[PDB]
């Protein structure tokens, strides 16, 4: 029995798209059907390569792999946005956290997890850039910010741009989306000074 | 929880520099926060002076730019103001006050787009003029045994020709909040100012009792307590 | 550019009124909202969109549509009487931040009342000090406008009168004072002095002599 997207893509779905709420990911499927989303403007990585694994899976489950609540006491976590609104009231993606400064502080960010799942651990993240370095600052505080991704497997070092944009869905900033396969046992760690869409909820599979 | 206090003098001549200083406590002034100016004239609105950030960078209001600075210090915790060139048209209650971070782009979150100013001073006025700080002087409004209005009775205090604005007024050192009101002060043709301050007393004692009302005239650093005893 | 709102406007005790802020600076940031009362500071009332600080009623409510924000206050009390200032940060330049002019709210239909006059007569030690001072209070009376004659004996005195404007106590009623300066001869040589409140057709008046 396949996966009913309804309205929404892969990519709204997977990123919890505050519009794709009432969506039930089951426990397996051998397709998915759906009908072709990022209320942040942005790039999705390897999109079309995250859609043929998650083409059929089995035992499959979505869970919090950094509370928000905990995970993140010397940051801001409740960051939301008109882009992604949901009943006429700014809101954020389900499975992410816009990391900001808080008391005029973005402490050096490092969080890691480990894989106990038993299973492949799929995990997303993002990593966000402003149009000027005023609003960096404001937002990060950081002027030359970096993200870090690092696993057995993966391990990738981002740095934001800061450039005047086009607007899209009357945003001119950006959020770019990436995503890995955390193996049984593997532990991945997340490092930043800033510009990190953390992770919020994760999900375990095995693939096939 | 942050609270400010505004201090400074409350007289200043013409052509002279008004010179403000709020005190920040609760909190820390080095924050995310742009720590503002905002003043009101008689009988106008609020008109917003400028704002400043921890760092030492400022934004002031257009039109008042070239007569206006406002500096930071983290060596006590407070902000000031300095404003040259002062006229009439620059009397007025002087607040300061707490703004929170923005952004000039639409690549943040909601919170950096609200403009507000949440935690205010209780402000302090400053005048414009030539003339000369004056004390006030203090009588009592003794209640007669005809003025009174049952088991209650009215009775207060003249504060006579001081100047300039303000003098505040409680009672038994604000023991006594019995239906106390501070009426709105009135100019004389002197140049002088002159309110009252009436308080709601039991008419039993009034043959005996004694009240205290304690008159603060910060612009002249005067203080006083004046017994009200019975006619 | 700047906040333009209706300078006055009345409503009911009870029922609702909006007022209303515009601005092109209300399409990038939001419009918060402040009430302020005579001789007080301005009190927050609306961060922005319809975020209350903590302590403000729930019948304070904030909206906004294109580059107009209004605040709406369902069943409006006494103590709602008061200025309401809308404001927001310029989009523009350097992002000055710019004050409505104001919106002075009347609440109609307030208990009425009637005004208590006390006048005080000359203290003596004032009178030591070769001054003489009639103090006329005025106090727990609505609507809050009155009009003051003072009388020499039967005779009408306009010289040496200041009054202030009615301003609310701390029950919501209205009080107001007028003082009637005198010198010593000029008091002690009249039979009395009478302070007339006149309030919504009707008058009170109060009567004070030297020799008691």
């Amino acid at each position: 029995a396949p996966l009913q997207l309804g309205n929404c893509s892969v990519a709204g779905w997977i990123l919890g798209n505050p519009e794709c709420e009432s969506l039930i990911s089951k426990e397996s499927w051998s397709y998915i059907v759906e009908t072709p989303g990022t209320c942040y403007p942005g790039y999705f990585a390897d999109y079309e390569e995250l859609r043929e694994q998650l083409s059929s899976v089995s035992s499959f489950e979505r869970f919090e792999i950094f509370p928000k609540e905990s995970s993140w006491p010397n940051h801001t976590v409740t960051g939301v946005t008109a882009s992604c609104s949901h009943n006429g009231k700014s809101s954020f993606y389900r499975n992410l956290l816009w990391l900001t400064e808080k008391n005029g502080l973005y402490p050096n960010l490092s969080n890691s997890y480990v894989n106990n799942k038993e299973k492949e651990v799929l995990v997303l993240w993002g990593v966000h850039h402003p149009s000027n370095i005023r609003d960096q600052r404001a937002i990060y505080h950081t002027e030359n910010a970096y993200v870090s991704v690092v696993s057995s497997h993966y391990s990738r070092r981002f740095t934001p741009e800061i450039a005047k944009r086009p607007k899209v869905r009357g945003q001119e900033g950006r959020i770019n989306y990436y995503w890995t396969l955390l193996e049984p046992g593997d532990t991945i760690i997340f490092e930043a000074n800033g510009n990190l869409i953390a992770p919020w909820y994760a999900f375990a599979l095995s693939r096939g | 929880q942050v609270q400010l206090q505004e201090s400074g003098p409350g007289l200043v001549k013409p052509s002279g520099t008004l010179s403000l200083t709020c005190a920040v406590s609760g909190g820390s002034i080095s924050s995310s926060n742009w720590w503002s100016w905002v003043r009101q004239p008689p009988g106008k609105g609020l008109e917003w002076i400028g704002e400043i950030y921890h760092s030492g960078s400022t934004n002031y209001n257009p039109s008042l730019k070239s007569r206006v600075t406002i500096s930071v210090d983290k060596s006590k915790n407070q902000f000031s103001l300095k404003l040259s060139s002062v006229t009439a048209a620059d009397t007025a209650v002087y607040y300061c006050a707490r703004a929170p971070p923005y952004c000039s782009s639409t690549s943040c979150p909601d919170d950096y787009y609200y403009y507000y100013m949440d935690v205010w001073g209780k402000g302090t006025t400053v005048t414009v003029s030539g003339a000369s700080t004056k004390g006030p002087s203090v009588f009592p409004l003794a209640p007669s045994s005809k003025s009174t209005s049952g088991g209650t009775a009215a009775l207060g205090c003249l504060v006579k020709d001081y100047f300039p604005e303000p003098v505040t007024v409680s009672w038994n050192s604000g023991a006594l909040t019995s239906g106390v009101h501070t009426f709105p002060a009135v100019l004389q043709s002197s140049g002088l100012y002159s309110l009252s301050s009436v308080v709601t007393v039991p008419s039993s004692s009034l043959g005996t009792q004694t009240y205290i009302c304690n008159v603060n005239h910060k612009p002249s650093n005067t203080k006083v307590d004046k017994r009200v005893e019975p006619k | 550019s700047e906040l333009t709102q209706d300078p006055a406007v009345s409503v009911a005790l009870g029922q609702t009124v909006r007022i209303t802020c515009q601005g092109d600076s209300l399409r990038s940031y939001y419009a918060s909202w402040y009430q302020q009362k005579p001789g007080q500071a301005p009190v927050l009332v609306i961060y922005g969109k319809n975020n209350r600080p903590s302590g403000i009623p729930d019948r304070f409510s904030g909206s906004s549509s294109g580059n107009t924000a209004s605040l709406t206050i369902t069943g409006a009390q006494a103590e709602d009487e008061a200025d309401y200032y809308c404001n927001s940060r310029d989009s523009s330049g350097n992002h000055p931040v710019v004050f409505g002019g104001g919106t002075k709210l009347t609440v109609l239909g307030q208990p009425k009342g009637a005004p208590s006059v006390t006048l005080f007569p000359p203290s003596s030690e004032e009178l030591q000090a070769n001054k003489a001072t009639l103090v006329c209070l005025i106090s727990d009376f609505y609507p809050g406008a009155v009009t003051v004659a003072w009388k020499a004996d039967s005779s009408p005195v306009k010289a040496g009168v200041e009054t202030t404007t009615p301003s609310k106590q701390s029950n919501n009623k209205y009080a107001a004072s007028s003082y009637l300066s005198l010198t010593p001869e000029q008091w002690k040589s009249h039979r009395s002095y009478s302070c007339q409140v006149t309030h919504e057709g009707s008058t009170v008046e109060k009567t004070v002599a030297p020799t008691e």
